[PDB]
């Protein structure tokens, strides 16, 4: 992998959520009930400021150390940033298990959108249509998405690995008689 | 004398904002719909630099001749009431 800039990406990330707090204030305060003015967008605003900033600097900052620390680029990096993001949008409620409640789901959740790849779109080249499928067709190395009528035995022992029934070579020619 | 016709399209460029923020701005809503009538002028203008001229006329005689006497004949005939503009009111947008 090459790895990230944790310092450059949590600047942008905290300038554009702060950006978006700006945003939510003044609509907010176009939105609103009551007699208010220009300075209310800063007072009167549920912390949508802190929100937004707060959110976006844990996040970008968890998934860019952890991908660091963990030298890697898959989806345990965005539960550590969903796990930071829940930390932060449940200390506003300051209550211990609640805060651990938001960390915990917001984690699996933002867990879960990084197993499946990170995006709300599609890779479009790595899906069933745009790529091979059904049987191989002969003795050629089994992609995902294609299917094998019989598998190499090496192949199992490897994934797998030995005992627990099985085994590099069966058990009767194992323990046939030379003869 | 040539450059003095250069700048006819931003002047109605610049035309045309004030009688965007004179209809916003209005009292009563009968002067808002005379600055629409400054608008679709400006309007016909621009297409006659252009070489739109049948443009301009259709619109004159579209938009103004019926539409805009259709917009005064429903406020002369209704009860539209209003509140003029503020500073506790819109500022906040
Ligand atoms: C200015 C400098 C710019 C700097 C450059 C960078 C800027 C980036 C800015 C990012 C965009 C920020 C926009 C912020 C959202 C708009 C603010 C807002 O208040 O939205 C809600 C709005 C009003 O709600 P409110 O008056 O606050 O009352 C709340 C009570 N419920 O009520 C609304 O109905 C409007 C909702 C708008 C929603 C927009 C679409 C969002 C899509 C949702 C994403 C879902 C995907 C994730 C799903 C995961 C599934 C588990
Ligand atoms: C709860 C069950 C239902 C949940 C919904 C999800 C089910 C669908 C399965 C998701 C499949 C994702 O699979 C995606 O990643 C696999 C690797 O693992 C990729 O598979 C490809 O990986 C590359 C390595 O990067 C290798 O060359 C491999 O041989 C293959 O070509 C495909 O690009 C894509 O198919």
């Amino acid at each position: 992998f090459h790895p990230y800039n944790t310092l450059g990406l949590a600047t942008q990330s905290a300038m554009v959520g702060l950006g978006a707090g700006v945003v939510a204030a003044a609509a907010r305060n176009s939105l609103a009930t009551g007699p208010r003015n220009i300075l209310t967008t800063f007072s009167k605003s549920g912390g949508v400021v802190t929100i937004f900033t707060g959110a976006s600097i844990a996040y970008v900052f968890t998934y860019c150390s952890a991908a660091n620390l963990r030298e890697r680029k898959d989806g345990w990096n965005h539960m550590w940033a969903g796990a930071a993001t829940g930390a932060v949008l449940g200390a506003r409620t300051k209550l211990v298990p609640a805060f651990i409640g938001w960390t915990v789901l917001c984690g699996a959740a933002c867990g879960l959108f990084g197993w499946t790849g990170a995006r709300f779109n599609a890779d479009r080249k790595a899906s069933l249509e745009q790529s091979p499928k059904g049987f191989v067709q002969e003795d050629a190395h089994q992609t995902f998405w294609e299917v094998v009528h019989r598998r190499p035995l090496s192949l199992t022992v490897e994934q797998l690995g030995e005992g627990r029934g099985i085994n590099a070579v069966p058990i009767a020619t194992a323990t046939e008689a030379p003869n | 004398m040539m450059y003095l016709t250069y700048y006819f399209i931003e002047i109605t460029i610049f035309l045309a904002i004030l009688c965007t923020i004179f209809i916003i701005s209005a009292k009563n809503p009968m002067v808002s719909i005379l600055y629409m009538i400054a608008l679709f002028v400006i309007a016909a203008m621009y297409l006659y630099l252009i070489g739109l001229g049948i443009f301009s006329l259709l619109y004159i005689m579209i938009y103004i001749g019926a539409i805009a006497v259709l917009f005064l004949f429903i406020i002369t005939l209704l009860d539209i009431n209003s509140t003029e503009l503020s500073v506790k009111s819109n500022i906040r947008d």
